[PDB]
């Protein structure tokens, strides 16, 4: 299992940044991650997988970009539904661990 | 794989034929796939049989 | 398009046993990856279970194998998580979810 | 051209155990049975290359 770390846990929500969430592994995954999204605090919900590709249910105010141990979701301008705690995920390995969560406010 | 080890060896392999091609799908993504394994004497390639058996 | 009903609500006292549904339709039985992540009080995500329904096999997290068991059926194309021993370490909510692909893909839909 | 034609017809067999059952599917060029022959009777026989006939 092989240990996520979404750095930071929480960015303060200045509407219409380069709002940029990372996610660094324990060890090289290349291109086998998830992004999920989760609004207020019940089921989660997914936007980016398998780095740098889009869920069609599709924002176009989205981004997701990495491969190495590194990876990133990107928000550029900023919009008022898109207020959750935030997931990185992972195959390639086999027991299945998580980040922790990046969530930003009004 | 060269054989480094000091005899001859037996290597078995195979090839799956799917029952249909949902399973061809959810199995290997893509159709109209291929099997090739090859030495310096020997050289196949399958291509797999979709269909629907006893 | 592809749906997902669970089961209850019904926290239980520590030494009982649990054993959440999940079936789903929107699509045939075989694909179908049910994977389930709990949610605890306030914390992070974590991957319990697996089953992936081409192979009939499942998979769980090793914070259990002992306890967890999860099966299914193709006619009644129902799921079936059950996690004996049941603690305090063991009280979340329990989200039933499909993914993809053998090696646990994304996961799609979710579970209310 | 044998026989006018410079096409062909090539034709493969089987035996079909007791209780097995023959499945033939085609989208083009197949020249299906309608029979099956029966081995109704087994036992030590021959086939002689003669050319003549039987008295």
């Amino acid at each position: 299992d092989i240990q996520l770390t979404q750095s930071p846990s929480s960015l303060s929500a200045s509407v219409g940044d380069r709002v940029t969430i990372t996610c660094q592994a324990s060890q090289d995954i290349r291109k086998y991650l998830n992004w999920y999204q989760q609004k207020p605090g019940k089921a989660p919900n997914l936007l980016i997988y398998d780095a740098s590709n889009v869920k069609t249910g599709v924002p176009s105010r989205f981004r997701g970009s990495g491969s190495g141990t590194d990876f990133t979701f990107t928000i550029s301008s900023l919009q008022p539904e898109d207020i959750a705690t935030y997931y990185c995920q992972q195959y390639d390995n086999l027991p299945i661990t998580f980040g922790q969560g990046t969530r930003l406010e009004i | 794989y060269n054989n480094t080890s000091g005899e001859q060896m037996l290597i078995i392999w195979g090839v799956h034929h799917p029952n249909d091609e949902t399973e061809q799908r959810t199995l290997y993504q893509n159709v109209g796939t291929y099997v090739s394994v090859g030495t310096s004497t020997l050289n196949k390639r399958s291509t797999p049989e979709i269909a629907t058996r006893p | 398009e592809v749906q997902l009903v669970e089961s209850g609500a019904e926290v239980k006292k520590p030494g009982s046993s649990v054993k959440v549904s999940c079936k789903a339709s929107g699509g045939t039985f075989i694909t179908h990856v049910f994977t389930w992540v709990r949610q605890a009080p306030g914390q992070g995500l974590e991957w319990v279970g697996g089953f992936i329904a081409i192979f009939g096999t499942s998979n769980y997290a090793q914070k259990f194998q002992g306890r967890v068991t999860i099966t299914a059926d193709e006619s009644t194309s129902t799921a079936y998580m059950e996690l004996t021993s049941l603690t305090s370490e063991d009280t979340a909510v329990y989200y039933c979810a499909r993914g993809i692909s053998g090696s646990y893909g994304w996961f799609d839909p979710w579970g209310q | 051209k044998v026989n006018g034609l410079g096409s062909r017809m090539e034709f493969s067999w089987t035996l079909l155990d007791m209780w097995d059952t023959i499945n033939f599917e085609s989208t083009g060029n197949l020249i299906a049975p309608e029979y099956g022959f029966k081995i109704s009777k087994r036992g030590s026989s021959g086939i002689m290359k003669t050319e003549g006939t039987l008295e």
